[PDB]
C-alpha cells in the first residue's frame, strides 16, 4: 500500500523496486529482465569442436530465444548436454556435483558433451567385525 | 616429590573452523553501468580493470572450489558404515548418518545445519551472481560418513593404503599405546571408558543444542561476507560528486556531450569501491586459505593418525577425530585422554642393589612410604621391582639421589631345583 | 587523528605468563599443558627428555653435574650475546621500524 | 663404516617471533578534513568509505 | 592515502598472524612438550 505522496520506492540503493502509474492509481513493481551471465563448457579443440553453454540461475525458457538440448542444473539452464544413468568422477566441473565430462561411446549416438552427477569414487564396504 | 594419576576423564571437545567463504562474482558492466551502453563505451574505453576484477574474482571461487575438495575428499574409496555395530559400547548412533532422515546426515551436523541461519535478489540484480559450491551438501556429508566408517573400522590404515578392518578396542589399545598407556588399563576398564565416551558424546550433543554462539567462527565469517556485499551494494546509492546517483536520471536530463564528466564521477567512484571490495575479497579469502590449510591438516593428522603435537588435536593426550559437517565449514570431535585423581607420592631416580644402579627401563620409581614400586608414568599402576623392569649401568656410586633397596630376580624362585 | 590504542595485556601480565609457562615447564614438567600440573624432580625431567631422543636415562644421571655445569654456562653466554650486538633483536626491531 | 659420538654437548638458541604490531586506529573527518564543516560536508558524499 | 594505509596493514597484518599463529604452535609443542619435528624447536635434537 502506498500514501497519497508516495509513488515512487527506492528498495536499497535508489532502485526503484516499485512505481506507480500516473493515469490510474495502480501499483507496479519492477524487476531486471535476464540479468545473468554464460559459460562454455568444452573438451579440447583437438579432441572436439563441439561445446556447450551454461546460463547460470536461469529458468530453462530463454533457450529457444538463443537456439536432449534441454537441462536446469541447480546452477543454471544447461544447453547441449545429453544426460546419463550412471556416474563417473568430476572432469569438467559446472556446479551442485553435475560435473561435464565428454565421451565418444563407442561412435555411435555419441561424440557429444554430456552432463551428469558425480560420483564420489568406489563405493566399498569393509569386512568388519568384533573378532 | 612425584604426583602420578589415578583416573582419567576422556573428554571430547569441538573445534571449528572456517574452511571456505561463499563463492561469489560480480560483473563489472553490471555493477557499474546498469546496462547502459554508454557508461560500457566508457568503461571500454577506460581500460581493462573489468577483465582484471573477473579474473581475480574467478580465482578466488577456483581456490575455494580447491579448499573444499581438498579439505574432504582424502579418500581413495567411499566407506559406508556396517550393517550391525558392536562397536564395544560405544554408541555411535548420534554421528553416523542414519537413512531416518529424509537427508542422508547425522544428527550433530544436522544440529550445525540449523544453528546457523542468515533480500539477496535484490542485491544479486546489479550482476551479484552467486555461484553455488561444486561439492554439495549430500556429498559433503558422504565424505563426513565415509571418513567416520574409515576411522571407526580400520582407523589410521586406510588413510596410508587399502583398509583394514580392526576391532574398536584393539584399535584403542593401540591409540593407548601411541599415548603411552598399555593395553591392559583398556581392556580392564573397557566397560567403563565407553559409558565415559557415550556421557561425553550426549554432554556434547546437549551443549550444542543450548546456545547458538559455539559456531562463532562461521558465524562471523558469513556476518562479515553478508555485510562486505551489502555496503558494497549501498555504495552505489551516493553521488561521488555529481547531481544525482543513477545513471538514467543523469542520461534522461543532460546531454552525453555535458553528462560524460558526471557519468565519469560515477564510473571512477564505483570502480574505485569495487576494486577496493576486491581487494578485501582476496585478503579474506587468503585468510580462509590458511584457514583451510590448516583444517586439512588437522584432519590428516588427527583423523587418519594420532599426532604426538600438543593442543593439535585437542587438549590433553589425544586419541582420535571425527570430522563432521558444517555450513561453509568443519568440526571436529578431538577425543582427548585427560588423567585426573592425582597422588602425591616419594620417588627416587635409581635403585643400588649390589652396588650397581638400577634404572627403570620404561616408568618410575614411586614409594607408598612402606614399599617400592615401579609404574608407568601416566598412570598408576604398582609393581614389585624385578630384573625385567629394570637394567644396570655400572655403579652406583656416581648417580645422584639413589636409594638402597633390594631387586627382586624372578629366576630366583624358579631355581627352587 | 592517528592513535596508538594500547593493548590489552599489558607488558607486566605478559611477563606473569611467561612465568607461569616458566614455572610450569620447570616442575611439572610438560603434562601440566596437557592435564593437570604433576610435581616433577627436575632431574628426572630432564633424564626423561633424554629418553625421548634415544639417549638412555642413565647418560644424564651419570653426567648430571657434567650437564648442569654446560647448561649453565650456556646461559651466561646467552646474557653476553644479547647485550653485545643489538642485531639479535631483528625481526621484533623490522615490525616497529 | 659407523661414527658414533662419544661426549654430547648442549646449547641454547634464541628464536625470534613477532606476535603483534602497533594497534593503531584513525579518524577520517580529523585527518581528511580537519574539524571543517565544509569538508565534512563533501567527504559523506563519497559514500560509507 | 587512507586506502593504501589500510591495504598495507591488512597484508602486514597477515604477515604477523601467520608468524603468531606459528608462534602459538612453537609454544604448544616445543615448551609444553618435547617435539620430535626436526629443526621446527631448534636446530639439533630437542629437549625443551
Amino acid at each position: 500500500k502506498f500514501l497519497p505522496f508516495q509513488q515512487f520506492g527506492r528498495d536499497i540503493a535508489d532502485t526503484t523496486d516499485a512505481v506507480r502509474d500516473p493515469q490510474t492509481l495502480e501499483i507496479l513493481d519492477i524487476t531486471p529482465c535476464s540479468f545473468g551471465g554464460v559459460s562454455v563448457i568444452t573438451p579440447g579443440t583437438n579432441t572436439s569442436n563441439q561445446v556447450a553453454v551454461l546460463y547460470q540461475d536461469v529458468n530453462c525458457t530463454e533457450v529457444p530465444v538463443a537456439i536432449s538440448n534441454v537441462f536446469q542444473t541447480r546452477a543454471g539452464c544447461l544447453i547441449g548436454a545429453e544426460h546419463v544413468n550412471n556416474s563417473y568422477e568430476c572432469d569438467i566441473p559446472i556446479g551442485a556435483g553435475i560435473c561435464a565430462s565428454y565421451q565418444t561411446q563407442t561412435s555411435v549416438a555419441s561424440q557429444s558433451i554430456i552432463a551428469y552427477t558425480m560420483s564420489l569414487g568406489a563405493e566399498n564396504s569393509v569386512a568388519y567385525s568384533n573378532n | 616429590s612425584i604426583a602420578i594419576p589415578t583416573n582419567f576423564t576422556i573428554s571430547v571437545t569441538t573445534e571449528i573452523l572456517p574452511v571456505s567463504m561463499t563463492k561469489t562474482s560480480v560483473d563489472c558492466t553490471m555493477y557499474i553501468c546498469g546496462d547502459s551502453t554508454e557508461c560500457s563505451n566508457l568503461l571500454l574505453q577506460y581500460g581493462s580493470f573489468c577483465t582484471q576484477l573477473n579474473r581475480a574474482l574467478t580465482g578466488i571461487a577456483v581456490e575455494q572450489d580447491k579448499n573444499t575438495q581438498e579439505v574432504f575428499a582424502q579418500v581413495k574409496q567411499i566407506y559406508k558404515t556396517p550393517p550391525i555395530k558392536d562397536f564395544g559400547g560405544f554408541n555411535f548412533s548420534q554421528i553416523l548418518p542414519d537413512p531416518s532422515k529424509p537427508s542422508k546426515r547425522s544428527f550433530i551436523e544436522d544440529l550445525l545445519f540449523n544453528k546457523v541461519t542468515l533480500l539477496i535478489c535484490a542485491q544479486k540484480f546489479n550482476g551479484l551472481t552467486v555461484l553455488p559450491p561444486l561439492l554439495t551438501d549430500e556429498m559433503i556429508a558422504q565424505y563426513t560418513s565415509a571418513l567416520l566408517a574409515g576411522t571407526i573400522t580400520s582407523g589410521w590404515t586406510f588413510g596410508a593404503g587399502a583398509a583394514l578392518q580392526i576391532p574398536f578396542a584393539m584399535q584403542m589399545a593401540y591409540r593407548f599405546n601411541g599415548i603411552g598407556v598399555t593395553q591392559n588399563v583398556l581392556y580392564e576398564n573397557q566397560k567403563l571408558i565407553a559409558n565415559q565416551f557415550n556421557s561425553a558424546i550426549g554432554k556434547i550433543q546437549d551443549s550444542l543444542s543450548s546456545t547458538a554462539s559455539a559456531l562463532g567462527k562461521l558465524q562471523d565469517v558469513v556476518n562479515q561476507n553478508a555485510q562486505a556485499l551489502n555496503t558494497l551494494v549501498k555504495q552505489l546509492s551516493s553521488n561521488f560528486g555529481a547531481i544525482s546517483s543513477v545513471l538514467n536520471d543523469i542520461l534522461s536530463r543532460l546531454d552525453p556531450p555535458e553528462a560524460e564528466v558526471q557519468i565519469d564521477r560515477l564510473i571512477t567512484g564505483r570502480l574505485q569501491s569495487l576494486q577496493t571490495y576486491v581487494t578485501q575479497q582476496l585478503i579474506r579469502a587468503a585468510e580462509i586459505r590458511a584457514s583451510a590449510n590448516l583444517a586439512a591438516t588437522k584432519m590428516s593428522e588427527c583423523v587418519l593418525g594420532q599426532s604426538k603435537r600438543v593442543d593439535f588435536c585437542g587438549k590433553g593426550y589425544h586419541l582420535m577425530s571425527f570430522p563432521q559437517s558444517a555450513p561453509h565449514g568443519v568440526v571436529f570431535l578431538h577425543v582427548t585422554y585427560v588423567p585426573a585423581q592425582e597422588k602425591n607420592f616419594t620417588t627416587a631416580p635409581a635403585i643400588c642393589h649390589d652396588g650397581k644402579a638400577h634404572f627403570p627401563r620404561e616408568g618410575v620409581f614411586v614409594s607408598n612410604g612402606t614399599h617400592w614400586f615401579v609404574t608407568q608414568r601416566n598412570f598408576y599402576e604398582p609393581q614389585i621391582i624385578t630384573t625385567d623392569n629394570t637394567f644396570v649401568s655400572g655403579n652406583c656410586d656416581v648417580v645422584i639421589g639413589i636409594v638402597n633397596n633390594t631387586v627382586y630376580d624372578p629366576l630366583q624362585p624358579e631355581l627352587d631345583s
